[PDB]
RNA sequence: CGUGGAGGUCAGUGACGAAGCCUAGACCGUAAGGUCGGGUCGAACGGCCUCUAGUGCAGAUCUUGGUGGUAGUAGCUAGAUCUAGCGAAACCACAGCCAAGGCUUGG
RNA sequence: GGAAUACUGCCAGCUGGGACUGAGGACUGCGACGUAAGUCAAGGAUGCUGGCAUAAUGGUUAUAUGCCGCCCGUCUUGAAA
RNA sequence: GAAAUUGUUGAAAGGGAAGGGCAUUUGAUCAGACAUGGUGUUUUGUGCCCUCUGCUCCUUGUGGGUAGGGGACGCAU
């Protein structure tokens, strides 16, 4: 086919944070498509996968990947909080994001 | 096997305001001063020491990989660890010469007790 | 055979019983599953057996789009609402055991062919369910998966 | 009596204790079963005791018990086992029979590991002809690089090839 | 916990390299500290149990030594203000583009 | 006249989705279902299956980016300078 | 042969600052087992096993140590 994408797209926002101290546990998550909380309720749990280059190629690939899940809603416009194993690198704020559709569970 | 080994606090503690200055080394020491920011805990500061972050009676003193380490010297002394081998992991004093090394080494193999510094002053 | 020699600590009677799968309402043996992650990802194949170790078993057929007798987790796998007829279909030719390993085997090939012929020839009874197991699957534009109906 | 020569023991030093990192301390006795020196397996301070040891030959247990205490010269009896592990442990478990638990629970085991020790040493000794371990003195590094040094600087290595073209033509 | 010496004890360790110092190596301690791996070096040294002190450093317009910034400066010997050569000190937490709240909010 | 619906409530009613934790380490206890033997969701988690030794992963480091933190000590504590 | 302090070569950032805290990123960089078995089952030699024959010391006991002639439980295969 010409278009394979499997995966909701999305942008990296923020860490969490107050007005001053941020945690930069958890990256909140902007979905394509997504405005509200009720919609969100869908892709809570499934894999988002942070995907960017390395010019020094590691495993016989230079595309590296972090993965994650997607824990919990945020805000009524329905961000989405995300925590990664290693947390993204806040060098990406509004970035694109891959949202994968596994888990499956309906 | 063993719990899950986890440090609470894997930082080395500086002592304020180490890198600005050599005349001050490295080695934590406590602020009397009763002005001072690090004394009273302001936001943004170093962490002090405190007893919180003792670690967990079970798991404390373990090496990374699940042993402990205990500290030998010649052969008759890690004849003593015949027994426990599934806790204690024994290494070779520093300034044992290359001469003994070797010999703690094939008979610290025959017990099966795991060296965690050979190869120190041994080639082949 | 010896003595445990260097004693340890004895587990505990662990409660915790063995209860067996519940599946999701939508699998139901027939339904065209599409694939998630794998090799296959996205494609499209017929849900057949469901095996003892809490995973689904899937068929291409291996004639049609490539995807031969394969064994699938549930939670990886999209159930679609469209049915077929697997009932013609023997079944309990293979299990866990089949699939435990240690080229091809040619008596693989031959239960793929067995169990090809006769699903083809039911798929045969629906208009163009022969070629919607032929592409592949995948999201376009605009399109909102959590106002989909699969 | 004995539990004196325990709290002994255990302010004033023995000859032997270690202390290892952490708190606990072994007991680095010959004769003595689990090697930490307390209050159970201290042989200086229980006055009927029984271990497990190699002769070079198998493994005879060593008993003793309050009578020979004065006589140290001779105090452990001893007692050859048998190779067979199945007919050691009933060996073992015979000899001791009111001796309580502690010994026999932990004198099988001292048995177990040195017969396992054996079969490893076994084994170790069947193998890897090659590689030995090799010490090299500070003094023999020095001298080894720096003569190398000096070796290529004597050579100006071209001088030798071009001569040996020239040569060959 | 650590430092100097002492009384025991490890039949401790050591020219097959003790101390010491370097370390963009590791582990341990919550921390004081500890223990190993490389590197340089050359002759003594350490752990446990106890004793005894001239025993722990950032400060003292601290003492003594070494160094700097100040600066090749202010300047003073050959050459015609120029050049060459020679060459200081006071002072030095740090560093000094704005404006209003007195870090913050703007430029 | 006759029902219904919202509103506040109740349930020792049913059921789906997500997250974080798995502390303890023979048995003993309280129990529930059992014809009974036994079973079990009852005093803290187990099973299955995947990847790896030219390892898996782990670290130190110099920088990066996000937010936070100004110069220390003494002395009158208060324009706390 | 330490530090301060300086030279060279390389890294890295910088043009308006250095330093610290929580967290990853990227680069470099380093470590990363003489693990190489276990449970059996069979074939076959040998001997501390079997059967003869002794000898020895003493805590004289449900003990050690040891020799020779042979034969088929540990070890090797």
């Amino acid at each position: 086919a010409e278009s394979h994408r499997l995966y909701v797209k999305g942008k990296h926002l923020s860490y969490q944070r107050s007005k001053r101290v941020n945690n930069p546990n958890v990256s909140l998550i902007k979905i394509e498509g997504v405005a509200t909380p009720q919609d969100a309720q869908f892709y809570l749990g499934k894999r988002i996968a942070y995907v960017y280059r390395a010019s020094k190629e590691v495993r016989g690939s230079k595309i590296r990947v972090m993965w994650g899940k997607v824990t919990r809603t945020h805000g009524n416009s329905g961000v989405v909080r995300a925590t990664f194993r290693n947390n993204l690198p806040a060098k990406t704020f509004g970035a694109s994001v891959r949202i994968f559709l596994y888990p499956s569970n309906i | 096997p063993h719990p899950k080994i986890v440090k609470k606090h894997t930082k080395k503690f500086k002592r304020h305001h180490s890198d600005r200055y050599h005349r001050v080394a490295e080695n934590w020491r406590k602020q009397k001063g009763i002005d001072s920011v690090v004394r009273r805990r302001f936001r943004g500061n170093i962490s002090q020491p405190k007893i919180g972050y003792g670690s967990n009676k079970k798991t404390k003193f373990l090496s990374p990989s699940g042993h402990k380490t205990f500290l030998v010297a010649n052969v008759k002394d890690l004849e003593t660890l015949t027994m426990h081998t599934k806790t204690y992991a024994a290494e070779i004093a520093h300034n044992i010469s290359a001469k003994n090394r070797v010999v703690i080494l094939a008979r610290a193999k025959a017990l099966g007790i795991k060296v965690t510094n050979p190869k120190g002053r041994l080639a082949l | 055979k010896w003595y445990p020699s260097e004693d340890v600590a004895a587990l505990k009677k662990t409660r915790k019983a063995a209860r067996p799968q519940k599946l999701r309402a939508s699998l139901v043996p027939g339904t065209v599953l599409i694939l998630l992650a794998g090799r296959f990802r996205g494609k499209r194949v017929v849900y057949l057996k469901h095996l003892e170790d809490n995973t689904l078993l899937i068929s291409g057929p291996f004639k049609v789009n490539g995807v031969p007798l394969r064994r699938v987790n549930a939670r990886y796998v999209i159930a679609t609402s469209t049915k077929v007829s697997v009932e013609g279909v023997n079944v309990e030719k293979f299990n866990v055991e089949y699939f435990a390993k240690e080229e091809i085997k040619a008596e693989r090939v031959e239960d793929q062919k067995v169990v090809d012929k006769a699903l083809i020839a039911e798929i045969k009874k629906t208009p163009l369910l022969k070629q919607y197991l032929s592409a592949s699957f995948s999201l376009k534009n605009g399109d909102k998966p959590h106002m989909l109906k699969f | 009596s004995d539990e004196i020569v325990w709290q002994v023991i255990n302010q004033s030093f023995c000859s032997h204790r270690i202390k290892a990192p952490n708190g606990q301390n072994f007991c680095r006795n010959e004769y003595n079963v689990t090697g930490l020196c307390t209050r159970q397996s201290c042989p200086l301070a229980n006055s009927k005791y029984a271990t497990v040891k190699c002769d070079n030959g198998k493994l005879y247990l060593y008993m003793k018990t309050p009578e020979r205490a004065h006589t140290p010269a001779k105090l452990w009896e001893r007692i050859k086992l048998s190779k067979n592990y199945t007919k050691a442990l009933q060996q073992i478990d015979e000899h001791l029979l009111h001796w309580s638990k502690f010994f026999r629970h932990k004198c099988k085991q001292r048995f177990t590991k040195l017969t396992q020790v054996m079969i490893t040493e076994r084994r170790l000794a069947l193998r890897e002809e090659e590689r030995h371990y090799v010490g090299v003195a500070p003094k023999v590094k020095r001298r080894e690089q720096n003569r190398e040094r000096k070796a290529l600087v004597a050579a100006k290595i071209e001088k030798a090839i071009e001569k040996e073209l020239m040569d060959r033509l």
